[PDB]
């Protein structure tokens, strides 16, 4: 069989050991990252397509830097090769993707973390709450998504406030003070960045909105890296997480090989042929007539090994088996339930 | 020996950064710096979006850059927006209209120089209360832009009121089906909100319904009255001209103009920080730049280029000025000027599809 050009590239500390255990072969390349800024990874990647001639990129990261979605998902529009965001800031929830990303993400989608939320609230019956949004990309898109199953849910729920902060500004004048005075539900969800809770947190505490009888729910990029807990979270904070404990990034690694290596396989095995790896970022301009997002047909609904690593219309997961997260006493991120499959599946009946 | 304070940009050619430098240097001349002193470092746009968004990093940020100015290309303004955006640099669209760039989601420091094409709305509003027509037929793409019309139009509605809504896909080269819809109603004022390629589709087929001529009214804005939209287009339409919209060299000089000001307004404060010293190995954001957007928002300069300099709830350009043009047996005919506030008509009398009304 021909061969196709896989470059893993790894941001941060991994075993590359570890990690290192169809009509068409992958010829696999561990490549180890440095930096996360733009030019970084832009000149990274674009050094990597000169050489090698790769047919798609497998991206890990252990940062809290969720930009790092948009910068692959530009990259990946821009040159047209497959980009496989598998864990931290790689595969955190996004703006939309580009007409013409291959961009896709190990991550929960905006939508999917949302229903977790209210999930975890028809378990405790928790249904009086207030939502909290930044300008995120997407706030509209988790409000909606929450407003839509609440007014179709024969439940009693009651959405006292919905806020919505601009963090692009300085906060002199005590703004964001004002509005979390405003809350007065038992229960707020919280959407935003972890840089941006860090300040919302800090504030909502002076208000004494942190304490008990208030509880957080919040989604995956809030919590991000579960071992960098900033001070201002507070005690008893619940956060939906993407499985880093039983879904290693050995397999993620091994299954972002596996979905290229298929995609391609697929496409090889239909049209009699592949797309060709452009040798450079600087001729993307020139050459887009030839080039196209046809390999996103065959990347979107690979199955191997029995296991569906299917992904939604919007690039993210289509089944993630999703964790429950309670920060502790201790400071800790505590396992304290599991999302498997449109059902919940709690550690507590009454928390503790 | 003052602080040498950066002031970056990307522009369409070298006369225009040599027109940036000229702008930083009077403004030097005109201001007390003897405590910060400006200083233009710019580029010229780069062929694709890699290089363009490399440029950035390489040429403004590499020098600390306070602001990125950034006119629209002769590729879009979003990787300059994108890579600033990054360490929340402020953006200054000098004749981007689009208004996505009004998303302050993904453009989360953007302020332009020129308003959205959605504002033009403004104008709609206006010219329905001077020749009071209280029913209209509102067409529009179904694309951003177009619902980003209605939205306002809606917006400035909710007097006047909007009788049918109609939005039709980007595309669609009969449109007779959305036309006939229109026809069927008792409002005769239609418009349109549509890319110039669009315009001419609805064009043709209002034509061939026999909507163009008397008895009915055509509103419409700049691209609308643009390229292929204006081969096709009905005489007797009104259409919107953003005065100066086009020239970057205006737009530079009120751009440093605002840009200035606000740099000497912001060294007023305590403990500002600089920008990053280049993109590599930098991931933190530029802690005063927040300060700096709240600082240019709130910035006003009323002796500009192009009219009175302010800025919305999204950082666009309020108080725009427009030539109010109609189609007289095939010529764009000024018939007066939206002035920032009030409708102004000339002397050269309107001449509706047909004649009089
Ligand atoms: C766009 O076009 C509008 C419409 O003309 C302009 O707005 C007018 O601007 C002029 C000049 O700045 C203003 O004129 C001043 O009006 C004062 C009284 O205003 C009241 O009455 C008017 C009319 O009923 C109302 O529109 C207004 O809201 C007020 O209720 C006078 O006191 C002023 O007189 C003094 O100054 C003038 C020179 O400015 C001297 O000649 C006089 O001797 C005297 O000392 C003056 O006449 C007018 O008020 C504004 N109207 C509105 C609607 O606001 C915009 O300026 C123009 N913008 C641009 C960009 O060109
Ligand atoms: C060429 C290139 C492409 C991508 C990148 C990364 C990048 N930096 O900024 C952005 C934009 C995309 C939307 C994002 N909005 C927000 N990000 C965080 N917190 C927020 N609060 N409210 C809004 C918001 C900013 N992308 C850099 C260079
Ligand atoms: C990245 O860090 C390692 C640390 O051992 C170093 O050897 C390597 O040269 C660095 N990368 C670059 C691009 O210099
Ligand atoms: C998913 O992939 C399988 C490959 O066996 C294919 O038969 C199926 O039609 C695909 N589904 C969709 C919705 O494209
Ligand atoms: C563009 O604006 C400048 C003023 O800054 C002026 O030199 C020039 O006349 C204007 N161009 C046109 C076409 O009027
Ligand atoms: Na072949
Ligand atoms: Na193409
Ligand atoms: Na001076
Ligand atoms: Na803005
Ligand atoms: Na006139």
């Amino acid at each position: 069989p021909p061969s196709i050009g896989i470059a893993v590239i790894l941001v941060g500390t991994s075993d590359e050991v570890a990690i290192k255990d169809l009509s068409v072969v992958p010829r696999v390349e561990l490549v180890a990252m440095n930096e996360t800024d733009p030019k970084s990874i832009i000149t990274r990647i674009c050094d990597l397509m000169s050489d090698r001639k790769i047919q798609g990129v497998v991206f890990a990261d252990d940062t809290d830097q969720e930009a790092i979605a948009q910068i692959l998902d530009f990259i990946s529009a821009q040159t047209l090769t497959p980009i496989l965001g598998i864990h931290g800031g790689s595969s955190m929830i996004m703006a939309d993707k580009d007409e013409s990303s291959m961009f896709f993400q190990f991550g929960p989608s905006i939508e999917q973390q949302a229903s977790v939320m209210l999930n975890i609230m028809e378990e405790y019956d928790w249904y009086i709450f207030s939502i909290v949004t930044t300008y995120f990309p997407g706030y509209q898109d988790f409000v909606n998504k929450i407003r839509s199953t609440i007014e179709n849910s024969f439940v009693g729920w009651e959405l006292e406030e919905v806020l919505l902060l601009d963090m692009s500004l300085d906060d002199g004048d005590s703004k964001i003070q004002n509005q979390l005075k405003k809350l007065q539900s038992p229960i707020i969800l919280l959407y935003c960045t972890k840089e941006e809770a860090t300040y919302i947190f800090e504030v909502a505490n002076s208000v004494g909105l942190t304490g008990y009888g208030y509880t957080w729910i919040v989604p995956s990029l809030v919590a991000g890296d579960t071992d960098t807990v900033p001070a201002e979270f507070p005690t008893g904070l619940i956060s939906v997480s993407y499985d880093e404990w039983d879904y290693g990034l050995p397999a993620r690694v091994r299954d972002g090989i596996a979905i290229i290596t298929t995609a391609a396989s697929d496409m090889l095995s239909e049209h009699s042929f592949i797309p060709e790896p452009k040798s450079s970022c600087y001729n993307t301009h020139e050459k887009r007539i030839y080039q196209s997002n046809m390999l996103n047909r065959y990347l979107i609904n690979v199955t191997f090994e029995g296991r569906d690593l299917s992904f939604s219309e919007d690039g993210y997961q289509m089944h993630p088996k999703l964790v429950i997260i309670l920060l502790n006493k201790e400071r800790k991120w505590e396992r304290v339930g599991k999302w498997k499959d449109k059902s919940l599946q709690m550690k507590y009946y009454v928390w503790p | 020996d003052p602080k040498i304070v950066n002031i970056g940009a990307v522009l369409s050619t070298k006369k225009h950064e040599q027109i940036f430098r000229e702008a930083v240097n009077q403004a030097n001349k005109r201001h007390f710096t003897r405590k910060i002193q400006l200083q233009a470092t710019s580029v010229t746009h780069r062929p694709n979006a890699i290089q363009m968004a490399l440029s950035v990093c390489e040429d403004l940020i590499s020098s600390q850059v306070y602001a990125i100015l950034v006119s629209h290309p002769p590729l879009t303004p979003t990787p300059i927006s994108y890579t600033a955006g990054f360490y929340r640099i402020p953006v200054i669209g000098l004749t981007t209209r689009m208004s996505i760039y009004s998303d302050k989601s993904i453009h989360l420091s953007f302020l332009r120089t020129v308003p959205p094409y959605s504002h033009q709305a403004l104008v709609w509003f206006e010219m329905m209360r001077l020749f009071n027509w209280n029913h209209v037929i509102l067409i529009v793409s179904d694309d951003h832009e177009g619902r980003a019309a209605q939205k306002k139009l809606e917006t400035l509605l909710e007097g006047p009121k909007a009788d049918k809504v109609l939005q039709f896909e980007p595309g669609t080269k009969n449109l007779t089906a959305l036309l006939l819809e229109a026809k069927e109603l008792e409002a005769r004022v239609i418009i349109l909100s549509a890319s110039e390629d669009d315009a001419t589709a609805v064009y043709k087929s209002a034509a061939m319904l026999d909507m163009t001529g008397a008895g009915y009214v055509w509103l419409v804005g700049e691209r609308e009255i643009s390229g292929s939209a204006l081969r096709y287009a009905p005489d007797g339409i009104i259409g919107l001209q953003l005065i100066n919209g086009k020239n970057e060299s205006a737009h530079i000089s009120d751009a440093v103009a605002v840009v200035a000001q606000a740099i000497h307004e912001l060294f007023e404060m305590e403990n500002i920080t600089d920008p990053p010293r280049g993109c590599v190995g930098n991931t933190n954001i530029w802690k005063t730049g927040p300060l700096f957007k709240r600082v240019l928002m709130s910035s006003k300069y009323p002796d500009g280029v192009t009219g009175r300099i302010e800025f919305n709830e999204d950082g666009d350009r309020k108080f725009a000025q427009y030539s109010i043009m109609n189609l007289q047996n095939r010529k764009l005919v000024q018939v007066g000027i939206f002035n920032g506030s009030y409708i102004i008509q000339n002397d050269r009398k309107i001449i509706w599809p047909g004649g009089e009304t």
